[PDB]
Order: structure tokens, then sequence, then C-alpha cells
């Protein structure tokens, strides 16, 4: 049931999407209609297992800062 | 019981 998922920003640099660190997870909490997160399919309860190839659990915020918000993106779900 | 970020 893993997936992998390749977004693509759009044109103000965006995605769509809300994730929450939760006990042992990353979490899509809030995936924007209409949007590169919603058109790749990831939906709320999506676990993110990987991003851009590396493993996300446990990641602190900066982090996941420094890896997300640094135009392609990766990740891989559940 | 953690963060959150939009992206």
């Amino acid at each position: 049931g893993i997936r992998e998922v390749i977004l693509c920003k759009d044109q103000d640099g965006k995605i769509g999407l809300r994730l929450k660190s939760v006990d042992n997870g990353i979490f899509v909490q809030l995936v924007q209609a209409n949007s590169p997160a919603s058109l790749v399919g990831l939906r709320f309860g999506d676990q993110v297992l990987q991003i851009n190839g590396e493993n996300c659990a446990g990641w602190s915020s900066d982090k996941a800062h420094k890896v997300l918000k640094q135009e392609k993106i990766t990740m891989t779900i559940r | 019981s953690h963060w959150v970020x939009d992206i």
C-alpha cells in the first residue's frame, strides 16, 4: 500500500498541504481542494513515511522546515 | 501532540 507522490509547486510556490506530527508519525491533516496536493491524491489521514527519499519519522519542525521550506517535492505515502 | 506546518 506504499505509494510515491511527486509534487510540483503552484505559480505562487505552494502545494496546498498541511502536515501534522502526532505520536510516531507525520500525517496529512488538510489538503486544499484544487491544489497540487489534491491532484496527486493526498487525503486526510495519509501517513508521510519519507520526504525526498529520507525517512521522516520523528522529525522536528526545524528539520521539516529545512527540508520542505528551504520546485520538486517527493513523498512516500502509506 | 506536536507541530503543524503548511506547505
